[PDB]
RNA sequence: AAGAACCUUACCUGGUCUUGACAUCCACGGAAGUUUUCAGAGAUGAGAAUGUGCCUUCGGGAACCGUGAGACAGGUGCUGCAUGGCUGUCGUCAGCUCGUGUUGUGAAAUGUUGGGUUAAGUCCCGCAACGAGCGCAACCCUUAUCCUUUGUUGCCAGCGGUCCGGCCGGGAACUCAAAGGAGACUGCCAGUGAUAAACUGGAGGAAGGUGGGGAUGACGUCAAGUCAUCAUGGCCCUUACGACCAGGGCUACACACGUGCUACAAUGGCGCAUACAAAGAGAAGCGACCUCGCGAGAGCAAGCGGACCUCAUAAAGUGCGUCGUAGUCCGGAUUGGAGUCUGCAACUCGACUCCAUGAAGUCGGAAUCGCUAGUAAUCGUGGAUCAGAAUGCCACGGUGAAUAC
C-alpha cells in the first residue's frame, strides 16, 4: 500500500520510543499543581513526530488504515483469510 | 497451598492435561480438591466479507478459551517438585503459582 | 393463512375477576406493553361505571358490548370483474373483538381530563347506545343492509 | 462468490488446526506475524521440495514446526545440511529456540496442494489445461480418493475472454459436514496474466 | 419432610421448598405481597396451589434470582408445580391438565446481521 | 440379511433394508444367478413383452414365442399360434417345454 | 469508513529532493549511540561536546551510519469490457445434470413424465428405462428436561453462635459452572388411505411431528461490484503521475432525495422513596475507598491479567405529591457567558459540564415501509473501532400485544 505510507509508520513508531515515554514526564512531572512557570510548555519543540497519538495501526500484512482488529494486527479481510487455513488458534466461525 | 490453572483453546485437550496432573499429584501425593470446570470465556468476532461496500455480508468467528483449575491442598515435597518438569503441553498455558 | 390452519393462543384471566374477555379487553387497551398501566386504567373505568350504573362490574361492562356489537358486515368479494361489497354474517369471537377495539378507539377519540374518566364516559353512553362507538356500529349495519341484494 | 470455505467450515469437526499454540492477547498478534513470517520464508525456500503445509506450535516459549512434504530427502538433505540451516533460520526469525520436523506424504497425488501446484507448473509450461486437468482426476481416482474435483479460471489457453472449465469425478459432498474433504489451491502466473486453480479431494465420511 | 422443586422461566430459576406447616409464604426473606403480592403476576405464584386445594395446609420457603418481575413469578410457578409433585404424585394429571407441568421455552430471539433487531428489517425503498 | 450387520443400528434402516432388498428380488429373482446374456428366450405373448422381445432381435439371440391372434409375428424365429391368457394352456406349454429342456448334454 | 483537528490523506497552495521516503548489489569514509546551540513554518542546513562496541597470511572483515555511479527502486496512475481472489443477487428457491440403454435422419427426447404425498426431484406405486452425481434431509453450534462427575473465586437445605453480612465453623444438598451421557424416533393407540407412501386425532412426555434460532447458498444469470486490501497481463510517468514538510480541504450551502434520533404530551412531565436482569471489557488498562468541586472533573491511592477487583446504581415498573389540557411545569433547537478533559495543538473542526436563552412542532398531501410470538412495540446495558470523538454498527436482557375468515 504505497511503500512510502508503511515507511512513514516505522520511522513514526521509532521516534515516539526514542523521545517520549522518557520525556512523556515533561508533560507530567510539570504540567500538574506544584504549588508556575510556562518554560515545560514551551518546550514542546519535540519533532511532532515522536506522539504516540500520531500513528495509524494499520494492518501487518497488506498496511491499510481501515478495518483493523486489535488482537490479530490484521485487516478484516486478511483475518478471514487466515482463519479460513487455520493459522490463527481456536478461531472458527461462530453460531448461537 | 499450591494452586493450578489451566487454559486452552479446546477442551479436549484441557481435559487430558488436567487428568495427567491430577493423577501425577494423586501418585506423588494424596487429596487433590479435583479439576474445576470454572466459566469459559466466549470472544466474538464480526467482520465485513466483501472487499468492497456489501456491509450486511459479513461473517462472526468466535474464539473459546477453556479453564481448569486443580489445586493440590498439601504438597508431600514430593510432589511439587514433580509438579514441575511435567509441561507435555503444545497450546495448554500453565500458571504454576498459588 | 394461505398452506397451515392455526391454533389459537390462550391468555390468562384478568386478576381481580377472573374473566378472560376482560384479559382480552386489557390487552386491547394495552399501549406499548405496559400492562399493568392498562390494567389501571381499566379497573379504575370499571369500578367508577360501577358507582354510576349500579349493577356490578362484569354485568355493567357486558351490557355495553351489546350495544356495540354487530351482527353483520361487508366485504370485498369482486369476484365478477367488478368489486362488490357483499355482506357477510360476523363470527361470535370476531363481535366482541370489534366492539372492544371500537370503544377503545372511541375513548381514545374523546376529550376529556383522564384516560380512565374517558373510558368509562365512552363505554356508559354505550349502555343507553348513544356514543360514536356505537354510531359506528349503526354505520356498519347500515352499510350492509344497503349491500343486501348481493349473497 | 457464494460458496463457503470447505477447510474452515470444517475446522472443529474433522480437520485439524495449522497452529496450535496459545497466547494472551498482549503476544497474540506477534505470534501471528512470526508465524507468517517464517511460513512464507519457508515455502519460498522449499518451492521445489513439495511442500504440502506447514504446522507451528509453540511449547514453552519455543517453536517446532512441523513440514509435511513429499520428497523428504531433498528437505532433508545431505546428513541435516539443509534441514540445519532451516532451523538456524527459522529461528533467527521467530527469535527464540526452534526445533523442526519433517513427515513425508504417501501418496502425493491425493494431496491437494501437491495436485494444485503440479497443475500450476504444467500451465506455466504451456501445457494444454485440459489434458493437465484430466491427467490430476485420473490418476488421484487410481488410488482411491473417492471424489477428486478440479477447476481453473481465466484467460485459459490465452484467450481474450475468461472461462472456468471445472470438472469432477466421483462423489464431493460439500454439504456434509462430517465429510473429509481437502480443499485447496495455487496460482499460475502465465504470460496473459493470472490463472487460478482450486480442488477438493473427498475421502473417507468420518 | 421437605419436599423441593426448581422452576425455570426466561432467564429465571427459583428454588422452592415445601412443608406440610401453616399457609405462610416467603420469597427472599420477604412476603410474597412484599416482594410482587400487591403488583404484576400476584396470582400466578397462587394458581397451582388454588387447584390441588392446599392453599393453608402447606408452607413455602423460597428463593430466586435472574429475569424480571413476570419471569420470576413464572419460574416460581414452575417449582410450586414440581414440588407439589414430590409431595403427592397423584396430583400430576390435573396438573398436567392446568399445563403447569411444562416448563416455557420461549428465551428472547437473538438479533442477526442486516435486521435491527431479531427480525424487525431496516425500512426499504425501490427507487 | 443372513449373516451381515443387519441387526445393527437403528430398526428403521433394517426394515428400509429388508424392503428394498424384497424389491430387487422381486423385479429381478431367478435372472440373478445366470451371470451372463441369455442364449435362447421362451416368451409367453408377443405383444405383451414386444420389449423383451426387441431386445433378443437386437442381440441377435433367438427367441420362442407363444403368439395369440392379436400378437405381431415376424419379430420371433420360432412363433408358436395359440391361447396365451388361459391357464390351463400356459401350463401346457410350460410343462411341455420344462419336460423337453430337462434332457440336458446326458 | 469497526470511528477526517495534526496523522489518517490520496486532494489544494506554497517551501523543498533526485539511485531517491522504501530494497539488493559495488567502492570509499566512519562504530553505533548520546547532550546541547543557531537559522528556518517545518522539511532541512550550520555547528560543538560525547562515545568508539566485535574480526585481522590486513587491495581486509559483522552489525550500523554518510558519500559517488549505475543497474534499479517508486506510482491509491488507466483499463473490474484482459484477469486471480473475494462479494452481492435471483434464492435456502427446489431444482440442475451425467453414464449406459432405447426412440428420432437431426436439433433432441426418455429417465426428471403419470396417481397419491411432502417443507422438499421428500417418499410410495406405476412406467423403455436402468443407475449415479450436485442440490433437499441428516452429520455441526445454541436453546428447552433429566442423570453421573467436580466443587472455588460459585452455592447455603439441614446443624453452632455470631458484629445479623454465607460472615465463619461447617455442608455437600440446591442454584450455578463445564465435561460426559439419556431423551423425540410417527415411536405407541384409533381412524382414513391401493393394504403403500402418507394424513387427522389421542395417550405419555420438559419437549410431537424437520420442538425454537443459527451456520450451511446446487448448475448458472446480471461483461453485477472491487486494478484502492492484496495479487496480476497490457498501457503510461521517471529532476516526476515518484519522495519530504507547514497550512488548508474532505465539515462549504439558494437547493433535492435516502436512512435515523427527539418530539408534538395526562397510558404524560417533574420531585421524593424503592424492587427485579443478561451479556461483555480491563495492564501505555479497568480504576474501589476517602477528600475537594453545584457539575463535567481533580488529588491521594487499594484491588485486579481477574466466577475474587473495577467498569457497574439498570430503566421502564411500583408507592406518595404536584401539574389540569395551555404552545403549557410539553418540546427541546438556537444563541450568549463561564468551564473540564484528551491531545504538541480543540479558529476552520472535538466531547462533555454549569447559568441564561426557550425555534419549529398540537399527530403530518399524493404516496409508502416492517412485522405471525417471547414476534411487533417500547425500556435500559455492553463491545469493536478508538488519545479524544455514536442518534451508526454488532450483541444482551426487562415488560410484552393484535390478527390470520
Ligand atoms: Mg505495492
Ligand atoms: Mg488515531
Ligand atoms: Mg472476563
Ligand atoms: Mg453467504
Ligand atoms: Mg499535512
Ligand atoms: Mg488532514
Ligand atoms: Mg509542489
Ligand atoms: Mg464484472
Ligand atoms: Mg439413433
Ligand atoms: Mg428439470
Ligand atoms: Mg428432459
Ligand atoms: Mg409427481
Ligand atoms: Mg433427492
Ligand atoms: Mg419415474
Ligand atoms: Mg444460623
Ligand atoms: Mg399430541
Ligand atoms: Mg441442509
Ligand atoms: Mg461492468
Ligand atoms: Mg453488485
Ligand atoms: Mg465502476
Ligand atoms: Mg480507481
Ligand atoms: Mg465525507
Ligand atoms: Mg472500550
Ligand atoms: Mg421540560
Ligand atoms: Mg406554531
Ligand atoms: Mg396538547
Ligand atoms: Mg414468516
Ligand atoms: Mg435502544
Ligand atoms: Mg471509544
Ligand atoms: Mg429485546
Amino acid at each position: 500500500a504505497k511503500q512510502s505510507m508503511k515507511a512513514r509508520e516505522v520511522k513514526r513508531v521509532a521516534l515516539a520510543d526514542k523521545y517520549f515515554a522518557k520525556r512523556a514526564e515533561l508533560k507530567a512531572i510539570i504540567s500538574d499543581v506544584n504549588a508556575r512557570w510556562n518554560a515545560v510548555l514551551k518546550l514542546q519543540t519535540l519533532p511532532r513526530d515522536s506522539s504516540p497519538s500520531r500513528q495509524r495501526n494499520r494492518c501487518r500484512q497488506t498496511g491499510r488504515p481501515h478495518g483493523f482488529l486489535r488482537k490479530f494486527g490484521l485487516s478484516r479481510i486478511k483475518v478471514r483469510e487466515a482463519a479460513m487455513r487455520g493459522e490463527i488458534p481456536g478461531l472458527k466461525k461462530a453460531s448461537w | 497451598r499450591i494452586r493450578i490453572r489451566l487454559k486452552a483453546f479446546d477442551h479436549r485437550l484441557i481435559d487430558q492435561a488436567t487428568a495427567e496432573i491430577v493423577e501425577t499429584a494423586k501418585r506423588t501425593g494424596a487429596q487433590v480438591r479435583g479439576p474445576i470446570p470454572l466459566p469459559t470465556r466466549k470472544e466474538r468476532f464480526t467482520v465485513l466479507i466483501s472487499p468492497h461496500v456489501n456491509k450486511d455480508a459479513r461473517d462472526q468467528y468466535e474464539i473459546r478459551t477453556h479453564l481448569r483449575l486443580v489445586d493440590i491442598v498439601e504438597p508431600t515435597e514430593k510432589t511439587v517438585d514433580a509438579l514441575m518438569r511435567l509441561d507435555l503441553a503444545a497450546g495448554v498455558d500453565v500458571q504454576i503459582s498459588l | 393463512p394461505r398452506r397451515r390452519v392455526i391454533g389459537q393462543r390462550k391468555i390468562l384471566p384478568d386478576p381481580k375477576f377472573g374473566s378472560e374477555l376482560l384479559a382480552k379487553f386489557v390487552n386491547i387497551l394495552m399501549v406499548d406493553g405496559k400492562k399493568s398501566t392498562a390494567e389501571s386504567i381499566v379497573y379504575s373505568a370499571l369500578e367508577t361505571l360501577a358507582q354510576r350504573s349500579g349493577k356490578s362490574e362484569l354485568e355493567a361492562f357486558e351490557v355495553a358490548l351489546e350495544n356495540v356489537r354487530p351482527t353483520v358486515e361487508v366485504k370485498s368479494r369482486r369476484v365478477g370483474g367488478s368489486t362488490y361489497q357483499v355482506p357477510v354474517e360476523v363470527r361470535p369471537v370476531r363481535r366482541n373483538a370489534l366492539a372492544m377495539r371500537w370503544i377503545v378507539e372511541a375513548a381514545r377519540k374523546r376529550g376529556d381530563k383522564s384516560m380512565a374518566l374517558r373510558l368509562a364516559n365512552e363505554l356508559s353512553d354505550a349502555a343507553e347506545n348513544k356514543g360514536t362507538a356505537v354510531k359506528k356500529r349503526e354505520d356498519v349495519h347500515r352499510m350492509a343492509e344497503a349491500n343486501k341484494a348481493f349473497a | 462468490g457464494q460458496k463457503v470455505h470447505p477447510n474452515g467450515i470444517r475446522l472443529g469437526i474433522v480437520k485439524p488446526w495449522n497452529s496450535t499454540w496459545f497466547a494472551n492477547t498482549k503476544e497474540f498478534a506477534d505470534n501471528l506475524d512470526s508465524d507468517f513470517k517464517v511460513r512464507q520464508y519457508l515455502t519460498k525456500e522449499l518451492a521445489k521440495a513439495s511442500v504440502s503445509r506447514i504446522v507451528i506450535e509453540r511449547p514453552a516459549k519455543s517453536i517446532r514446526v512441523t513440514i509435511h512434504t513429499a520428497r523428504p530427502g531433498i528437505v532433508i538433505g545431505k546428513k541435516g545440511e539443509d534441514v540445519e540451516k532451516l532451523r538456524k533460520v527459522v529461528a533467527d526469525i521467530a527469535g527464540v529456540p526452534a526445533q523442526i520436523n519433517i513427515a513425508e506424504v504417501r501418496k502425493p497425488e491425493l494431496d491437494a496442494k501437491l495436485v494444485a501446484d503440479s497443475i500450476t507448473s504444467q500451465l506455466e509450461r504451456r501445457v494444454m489445461f485440459r489434458r493437465a486437468m484430466k491427467r490430476a482426476v485420473q490418476n488421484a481416482m487410481r488410488l482411491g480418493a473417492k471424489g477428486i474435483k478440479v477447476e481453473v479460471s481465466g484467460r485459459l489457453g490465452g484467450a481474450e475472454i475468461a472461462r472456468t472449465e471445472w470438472y469432477r469425478e466421483g462423489r464431493v459432498p460439500l454439504h456434509t459436514l462430517r465429510a473429509d474433504i481437502d480443499y485447496n489451491t495455487s496460482e499460475a502466473h502465465t504470460t496473459y496474466g493470472v490463472i487460478g486453480v482450486k480442488v477438493w479431494i473427498f475421502k473417507g465420511e468420518i | 419432610n421437605q419436599y423441593y422443586g426448581t422452576g425455570r422461566r426466561k432467564s429465571s430459576a427459583a428454588r422452592v421448598f415445601i412443608k406440610p406447616g401453616n399457609g405462610k409464604i416467603v420469597i427472599n426473606q420477604r412476603s410474597l405481597e412484599q416482594y410482587f403480592g400487591r403488583e404484576t403476576a400476584r396470582m400466578v405464584v397462587r394458581q397451582p396451589l388454588e387447584l390441588v386445594d392446599m392453599v393453608e395446609k402447606l408452607d413455602l420457603y423460597i428463593t430466586v434470582k435472574g429475569g424480571g418481575i413476570s419471569g420470576q413469578a413464572g419460574a416460581i410457578r414452575h417449582g410450586i408445580t414440581r414440588a407439589l409433585m414430590e409431595y403427592d404424585e397423584s396430583l400430576r394429571s390435573e396438573l398436567r391438565k392446568a399445563g403447569f407441568v411444562t416448563r416455557d421455552a420461549r428465551q428472547v430471539e437473538r438479533k442477526k446481521v442486516g435486521l435491527r433487531k431479531a427480525r424487525r428489517r431496516p425500512q426499504f425503498s425501490k427507487r | 440379511s443372513q449373516d451381515g450387520t443387519f441387526d445393527k443400528l437403528t430398526k428403521k434402516e433394517a426394515l428400509m433394508r429388508t424392503r428394498e432388498l424384497e424389491k430387487l428380488e422381486n423385479s429381478l429373482g431367478g435372472i440373478k444367478d445366470m451371470g451372463g446374456l441369455p442364449d435362447a428366450l421362451f416368451v409367453i405373448d408377443a405383444d405383451h413383452e414386444h420389449i423383451a422381445i426387441k431386445e433378443a432381435n437386437n442381440l441377435g439371440i433367438p427367441v420362442f414365442a407363444i403368439v395369440d391372434t392379436n400378437s405381431d409375428p415376424d419379430g420371433v424365429d420360432f412363433v408358436i399360434p395359440g391361447n396365451d391368457d388361459a391357464i390351463r394352456a400356459v401350463t401346457l406349454y410350460l410343462g411341455a417345454v420344462a419336460a423337453t429342456v430337462r434332457e440336458g448334454r446326458s
